[PDB]
C-alpha cells in the first residue's frame, strides 16, 4: 500500500491531476512511469507470496 | 513526561495524520518557558537569536 | 472544496503583441508580451482566471500559436481550479519559475518563439487558479454531500462520495490515509469532518 | 504530607505551575 | 489468502488509466492469475487434510 | 470585516460571532496593503511560529513565508484586560527529532533520539525496542566544523 | 490471545461497513478503497482445535 504513494518520477502520486494539468499525450507520457512502478511492485510483492 | 497535549497541534505540513507513530523533526526542545496564566499587559518584542 | 476565504477574483490576462513573416513569410518584425499590461504581476485575490490575449500577425499571413509548457500545468488548466499559496508571473527570467512559451509560425514558418514567461509558484488554498470569478460570501466552495462527484479538495482533485463523520478531530483540517488518500476533510467552516468513499 | 508526592516531578524554581487531574 | 484488482490499484477505475493499462496486456490478469491459482490451491488442500 | 481597504476593521462585534477575517497589512513604504490572513477559524488551541518565517496555525502552515525577525505583541492586555489575555503559555522551541505517538490526531507520547538507546528507538519506528542487534553510525562529529579540502 | 494482536481472527472485518463509508475510511478501507481485499482464513482457529 505504502509504495503506492512514491510519485514514481511523476509529477504526482495521483493521475487526474496529470490529466488536467497538462495536454492529454505528455499526461500519458507520465503516468507512464507510474503505471510501471505500481505493476512492479506488485510484482515484487507478488513474487514474495509466492 | 506527563504532558497530556491538551491542545498540542503536531506539525502536519499537509495533512494530519490521525493514528500512529511519525519520527520527525518538531520544536520539542523547550527553552525559557512562559505560563502567564491569563494576563498579558505587555507590549514586548519576541526576537530571535536571543 | 478550499480554505475558506473572501471572494476575491482578478482576471489576469497577460497580453501578447508580434508581428512575423516580413517578406515570403521568413523574417521577422516585432514580438512582446505583458502580464496584464505590466511585464509582472502577483496575484492577491483568492481567484484569478488567466485570459491569454493575442495582437499576433504574419505580415504574410497566419500565425498558429503553439504553446511550451515547462510548468506544471497549462494555461487551459490552470484556470480550472488550481490552488497556490503563492503565484507570481515575469515575462523575464525569474528564479524557481517554471516556464512557459509560445511559439509563432507564420504561414511560411520563421518558428519563432515567444517571450519566456516564468512563474514562481506555492501551491496553496490561498490564491486559486479559476475559470471565472466565484461566487460564495466568504467562502467560494461548494460540495454536493453523498454524491458520487468530481471534487477538488484543497486541491485534492479526484472522484468520490462525500458523507458527513460525525468525528470530531480537534486537529488537522484533511486527513489523508496511510496510503496518501484523503478520507476525512473538514469543512472547518463549520468544523466537521467529511468521509470521501471511492464511487466505484 | 504529599510533599514527596509534588517533590517526585522534575522541576525548577521559577516553574510556577498548577498540578492538575 | 489475499486478493486485488491490480487493475484499480493501478487506474483506480479511472477509464482514461484504464485503457493505457490495456496496453500493458495480462501483466494485472497473469498476477491475480497467479495469485487466485495459489491461493484456490492451498484453499483446496488445507480443505483435504483437515 | 473584510476590506480594511474598502471599509475600516474598526469591528462593531465583539465576542466573535463572526469568524473574524485576519488581514496581514504591509508596512514597508512601497506596500502598504492587508493580506488575507486567515478566516478565523472556530476555536484556535495552539499556534506555533519559527525563525524561518513560519507561521504555523493549528498543525497547519499558512503562511510559512521568508524568515521573521520581530515577532512583536501588542495585545491590549492592559487595566482589565490583564484577567482577559488568552496568552496562558508559551514556551520558545528548538527542533529535535522525535518520535511521537498520536492518536484521533491527538498528540498521545513523544519520544527523543538524543540517547544511544533512543537513537536506536527512534531510528526504528516503535517506542519501544526489542532485544537484538541493531544497525547503528559510528558516531561523527558532534560538531560539524568540516574543515574543506579542495 | 498473546499472539494475536489483533485479539481474535475474526477482526477481519466485512467490507460492508467499509462500503458504508459514512465514517471516516480505516485501514481496511484504505486497502480496500486501494483495491486490496483480504479474503478469510480457509479455515478458522476452531476448525483447527476441533
Ligand atoms: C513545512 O515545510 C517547510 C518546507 O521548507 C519546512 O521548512 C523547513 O523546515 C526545516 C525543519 O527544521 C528547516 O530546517 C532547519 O533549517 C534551519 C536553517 O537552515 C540552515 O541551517 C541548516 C542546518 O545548519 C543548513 O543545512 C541550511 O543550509 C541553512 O544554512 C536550521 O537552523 C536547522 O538546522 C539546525 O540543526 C543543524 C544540525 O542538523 C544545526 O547545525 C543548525 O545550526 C540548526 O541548529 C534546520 O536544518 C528548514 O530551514 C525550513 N525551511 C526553510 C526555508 O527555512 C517547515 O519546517 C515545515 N513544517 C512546518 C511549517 O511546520
Ligand atoms: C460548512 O459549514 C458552514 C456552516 O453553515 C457553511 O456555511 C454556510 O454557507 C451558506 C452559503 O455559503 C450560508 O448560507 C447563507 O444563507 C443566507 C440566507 O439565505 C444568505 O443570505 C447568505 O448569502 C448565505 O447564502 C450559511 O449562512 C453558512 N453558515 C454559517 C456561516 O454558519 C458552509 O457552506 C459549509 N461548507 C463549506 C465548504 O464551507
Ligand atoms: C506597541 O507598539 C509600539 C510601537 O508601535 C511600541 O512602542 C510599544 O512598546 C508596543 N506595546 C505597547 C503596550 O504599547
Ligand atoms: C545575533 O546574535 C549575536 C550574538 O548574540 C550578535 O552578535 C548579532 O549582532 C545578532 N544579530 C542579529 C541580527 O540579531
Ligand atoms: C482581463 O480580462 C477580463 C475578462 O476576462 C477583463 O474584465 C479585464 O479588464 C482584463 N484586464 C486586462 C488588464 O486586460
Ligand atoms: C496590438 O499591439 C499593441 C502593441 O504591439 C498593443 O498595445 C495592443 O494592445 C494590441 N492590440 C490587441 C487587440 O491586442
Ligand atoms: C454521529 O453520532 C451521532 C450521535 O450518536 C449520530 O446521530 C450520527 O448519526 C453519527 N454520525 C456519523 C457519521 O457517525
Ligand atoms: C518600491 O520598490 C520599487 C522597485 O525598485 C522602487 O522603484 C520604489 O522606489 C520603491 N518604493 C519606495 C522606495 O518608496
Amino acid at each position: 500500500t505504502v509504495q503506492l504513494q512514491h510519485n514514481f518520477q511523476a509529477i504526482s502520486s495521483s493521475i487526474d491531476d496529470i490529466y488536467s494539468r497538462l495536454d492529454p499525450p505528455s499526461a500519458d507520457v507520465q503516468v507512464d512511469r507510474l503505471i510501471t512502478g505500481r505493476l512492479s511492485a506488485l510484482n515484487a510483492f507478488v513474487a514474495q507470496t509466492l | 513526561e506527563g504532558f497530556s497535549f491538551n491542545n498540542w497541534f503536531l506539525l502536519s505540513n499537509d495533512s494530519t495524520l490521525v493514528h500512529g507513530k511519525v519520527v520527525s523533526n518538531q520544536p520539542l526542545l523547550v527553552n525559557c518557558l512562559l505560563a502567564i496564566p491569563k494576563i498579558y499587559g505587555l507590549g514586548q518584542f519576541f526576537s530571535f537569536n536571543q | 472544496v478550499t480554505l475558506p476565504s473572501f471572494n476575491a477574483h482578478s482576471f489576469v490576462n497577460i497580453t501578447v503583441s508580434a508581428s512575423f513573416g516580413g517578406h515570403s513569410g521568413a523574417n521577422l518584425i516585432a514580438s512582446d508580451t505583458t502580464i496584464n499590461g505590466f511585464s509582472s504581476f502577483c496575484v492577491d485575490t483568492r481567484q484569478f482566471t488567466i485570459s491569454l490575449s493575442y495582437n499576433v500577425t504574419n505580415s504574410y499571413g497566419y500565425v498558429s500559436n503553439s504553446q511550451d509548457s515547462n510548468c506544471p500545468f497549462t494555461l487551459q488548466s490552470v484556470n480550472d481550479y488550481l490552488s497556490f499559496s503563492k503565484f507570481c508571473v515575469s515575462t523575464s527570467l525569474l528564479a524557481s519559475a517554471c516556464t512557459i512559451d509560445l511559439f509563432g509560425y507564420p504561414e511560411f514558418g520563421s518558428g519563432v518563439k515567444f517571450t519566456s514567461l516564468y512563474f514562481q509558484f506555492t501551491k496553496g488554498e490561498l490564491i486559486t487558479g479559476t475559470p471565472k470569478p466565484l461566487e460564495g460570501v466568504t467562502d467560494v466552495s461548494f460540495m454536493t454531500l453523498d454524491v458520487c462527484t468530481k471534487y477538488t479538495i484543497y486541491g485534492f482533485k479526484g472522484e468520490g462520495i462525500i458523507t458527513l463523520t460525525n468525528s470530531s478531530f480537534l486537529a488537522g483540517v484533511y486527513y489523508t490515509s496511510d496510503s496518501g488518500q484523503l478520507l476525512a476533510f473538514k469543512n472547518v467552516t463549520s468544523g466537521a469532518v467529511y468521509s470521501v468513499t471511492p464511487c466505484s | 504530607n504529599f510533599r514527596r508526592f509534588f517533590s517526585k516531578f522534575n522541576v525548577q524554581a521559577p516553574a510556577v505551575v498548577v498540578l492538575g487531574g | 489468502p489475499v486478493s486485488v484488482d491490480c487493475a484499480t490499484y493501478v487506474c483506480n477505475g479511472n477509464s482514461r488509466c484504464k485503457q493505457l493499462l490495456t496496453q500493458y496486456t495480462a501483466a494485472c490478469k497473469t498476477i491475480e492469475s497467479a495469485l487466485q491459482l495459489s491461493a484456490r490451491l492451498e484453499s483446496v488442500e488445507v480443505n483435504s487434510m483437515l | 470585516s473584510s476590506n480594511p481597504h474598502l471599509a475600516t476593521f474598526a469591528i462593531p462585534l465583539g465576542a466573535t460571532q463572526v469568524p473574524y477575517y485576519c488581514f496581514f497589512k504591509v508596512d514597508t513604504y512601497n506596500s502598504t496593503v492587508y493580506k488575507f490572513l486567515a478566516v478565523l477559524p472556530p476555536t484556535v488551541r495552539e499556534i506555533v511560529i519559527t525563525k524561518y518565517g513560519d507561521v504555523y496555525v493549528n498543525g497547519f502552515g499558512y503562511l510559512h513565508l521568508g524568515l521573521l525577525d520581530a515577532v512583536t505583541i501588542n495585545f491590549t492586555g492592559h487595566g482589565t484586560d490583564d484577567d482577559v489575555s488568552g496568552f496562558w503559555t508559551i514556551a520558545s522551541t528548538n527542533f529535535v527529532d522525535a518520535l511521537i505517538e498520536v492518536q484521533g490526531t491527538a498528540i498521545q507520547r513523544i519520544l527523543y533520539c538524543d540517547d544511544p538507546v533512543s537513537q536506536l528507538k527512534c531510528s526504528q519506528v516503535a517506542f519501544d525496542l526489542d532485544d537484538g542487534f541493531y544497525p547503528f553510525s559510528s558516531r561523527n562529529l558532534l560538531s560539524h566544523e568540516q574543515p574543506i579540502s579542495f | 490471545n498473546k499472539v494475536v494482536t489483533n485479539g481474535l481472527g475474526t477482526v477481519d472485518e466485512d467490507y460492508k461497513r467499509c462500503s458504508n463509508g459514512r465514517s471516516v475510511a480505516d485501514l481496511v478501507c484504505a486497502q480496500y478503497y486501494s483495491g486490496v481485499m483480504v479474503l478469510p482464513g480457509v479455515v478458522d482457529a476452531e476448525k483447527l482445535h476441533m
